[PDB]
DNA sequence: ATCGGATGTATATATCTGACACGTGCCTGGAGACTAGGGAGTAATCCCCTTGGCGGTTAAAACGCGGGGGACAGCGCGTACGTGCGTTTAAGCGGTGCTAGAGCTGTCTACGACCAATTGAGCGGCCTCGGCACCGGGATTCTCGA
């Protein structure tokens, strides 16, 4: 598992853009949107896995990811919440 | 008098496919991001805090749901910016002056 | 096994209530419970925070109606208060 | 006989189960025998004044089943259950159609 | 016989500014003015000595924070004028708005 | 009654904010959108001290009550 | 031999004891909690006061007034992010003046 | 008169030791002690909830400790926690 | 670039107070000791659900290309903004007076926690059919080149 950011592909990102409401990419965005989604990603799981090693567990919850990202102040409804 | 009643090559120019990909997307509510590399994302990332761990498969799902949520929102704004400075493309200068101005870098 | 709790009958026989012959799904369902015990932990929490500054140790049917007062927006807050004003009098008067 | 301490009241949300947690969730060291029925009064007001709208929604889209789509519409469409929820992702909603003005072709 | 360059005070004023602590809005006018906007709430309101104050400190740590957003905006559009449309766009992206 | 006091936020109070905050050419509807923009912040949040004071009994907005205003909206406030 | 002195604090470990107790926390507070939060809190006071101390230093001071607990916050790079929506009463603005600007 | 309990003297006893001849003003006080509270209040509602999360009733130290590692910044955690273990290592003997 | 000067800022000595730092009583919050009890730690175990692998298929990604719309640079016009000067005006400061209302204390009682017996609400497991997803074939709109 090395070298997998590359997944989020330009497509998804041209998707993703399209339903925030852009009309026209630049062509740079695609790898500041890779950082910016993987700065995000190490935020909320390094709060996902303390709260799942708090609880002596080996197995990373639903719950967790729902409080990790409560903590942060974007709540997310339906997965147990 | 009657019943009145409810019923009885080509190119698109530049611009024109992607307002109509904003309407078909702004529509519908389905995930973006292909599941199986955001799977392969995610444990990497996890690799970095704890060695081995499960991933209950209800986790990835949430997680991706609000990396979506995040993305979009983000560039929401940052069409703003574009449209501010005279323009209509978003540029990489307007992801970090939204993420700025946002609270997110300081 | 174990029996867990939620608020899925109650959403249900209100639903059944306010639209007689609609029906919710499963994702919905569970998206209205996570809303409610949301709601349920800001107002109970700011209503604790409330009964803490001024000292009282209970958290009583005033603490509540100023905590959502507070937290519900300009006019939700009035009809919030009203439906709770009018369920506190049918109650003790019975 | 037995009498429900909601049904005395004209609620249908449990009072029972909120005064329980209300006691049992270390919110204060005494709780007001009154405080579970208020509570459980807004709650019910909330949840029936955002599945009303949902209704509407689902029915104005020629549907009979509230999903989490027509919960998003019926929030994000109001003004002031937008601030209540102004944090909130409904995983599964989707976004609100919306185009740019500068965007739009003349 | 002599006049400072236009826009070489402003400067100067600047570094004057960022580098005191003071109180910049005049205290009577703002206790006035908050005195006078708490009349929507109750009426016989008495606005103790310390708080006002603390309104007028938390008063200013916005102004001036969101006047530091409000040039970003006006340098994007490479420009110097913060003419009143950049107020808004810093207000909407913060979510205010 | 007090009436119109909003006026006293004057040009060279702004002009000074500005300063600090780092701009050096200010246009000139700017005074008149942050006269509002301080007032919607004042409003905000003096509704709220004055809900925290009604519930205590209370005539006199104390110190305590602005500063639990402040930090129920996320803005804390050191020295109070 | 009060609690704080035999774990080599300065922090009232009593005192913290006794806040996590009547603060409506949880059920039972432990015994070994208030000795640890009380040497958190002292590290990070600690941690805030040399820093302070030294900001009011290089100005040729010798007295720490809120210009300096400001300055020493702001400049620090991770208590900014911890204050990272204080607002320091007579605080003051960190020295900045955006490139294009200055001619 | 009236009796206000504060954490001025210990905010005093840590700058005689990292600076041994400087001074703290009334509002440098002032500032400190809130600064204080509020980080108090942060740790302990974080320990709080995640004592409710796992469904147990003492609060221990291994629930301050979590929480440390979930508020602070990443430097700061590392040296709050070390300092937190050896402060209840030398205490529990 | 070069001075000449003119304005502003930084440096250092004198002095002058008021706020910080220290010592004093004294009141109550903290420390010691001991007991009872239930909450948490530990061993057994079972079965869920996560991981791993494999084959097909087909939807989506990757790549290359042509060109038209957009970003960016460069100029003139002109206005609206800054800077300086002479006015007005009300902020600030000091000093007085006073009355509203915060704050603290004792008395009493109505209210919530606690406990026992019970019993029906709701929670888990079983069907099951109607709403919805899917497919196909019409009409119906919209964009673009002429």
């Amino acid at each position: 598992l090395r070298d997998n950011i590359q997944g989020i592909t330009k497509p998804a990102i041209r998707r993703l853009a399209r339903r925030g409401g852009v009309k026209r990419i630049s062509g740079l965005i695609y790898e500041e949107t890779r950082g910016v989604l993987k700065v995000f990603l190490e935020n909320v799981i390094r709060d996902a896995v303390t709260y799942t090693e708090h609880a002596k567990r080996k197995t990373v919850t639903a719950m967790d990811v729902v409080y990790a990202l409560k903590r942060q102040g974007r709540t997310l409804y339906g997965f147990g919440g | 008098a009657r019943t009145l009643q409810t019923a009885r090559p080509h190119r698109y120019r530049p611009g024109t496919v992607a307002l109509r990909e904003i309407r078909r997307y702004q529509k519908s509510t389905e995930l973006l991001i292909r599941k199986l590399p955001f799977q392969r994302l995610v444990r990497e990332i996890a690799q970095d805090f704890k060695t081995d761990l499960r991933f209950q498969s209800s986790a990835v799902l949430a997680l991706q749901e609000a990396s979506e949520a995040y993305l979009v929102a983000l560039f929401e704004d940052t069409n703003l910016c574009a449209i501010h400075a005279k323009r209509v493309t978003i540029l990489p200068k307007d992801i970090q002056l939204a993420r700025r101005i946002r609270g997110e870098r300081a | 096994k174990t029996r867990k709790e939620s608020y899925a009958i109650y959403v249900y026989k209100v639903l059944k209530q306010v639209h007689p012959d609609t029906g919710i799904s499963s994702k919905a369902m569970s998206i209205m419970n996570s809303f409610v015990n949301d709601v349920f932990e800001r107002i109970a929490g700011e209503a604790s925070r409330l009964a803490h500054y001024n000292k009282r140790s209970t958290i009583t049917s005033r603490e509540i109606q100023t905590a959502v007062r507070l937290l519900l927006p300009g006019e939700l807050a009035k009809h919030a208060v009203s439906e709770g004003t009018k369920a506190v009098t049918c109650y003790t008067s019975a | 006989k037995a009498k429900t301490r909601s049904s005395r009241a004209g609620l249908q949300f449990p009072v029972g189960r909120v005064h329980r947690l209300l006691r049992k969730g270390n919110y204060a060291e005494r709780v007001g025998a009154g405080a579970p029925v208020y509570l459980a009064a807004v709650l019910e007001y909330l949840t029936a004044e955002i599945l009303e709208l949902a209704g509407n929604a689902a029915r104005d889209n020629k549907k009979t089943r509230i999903i989490p789509r027509h919960l998003q519409l019926a929030v994000r469409n109001d003004e002031e259950l937008n601030k209540l929820l102004g944090r909130v992702t409904i995983a599964q909603g989707g976004v609100l159609p919306n185009i740019q003005s500068v965007l739009l072709p003349k």
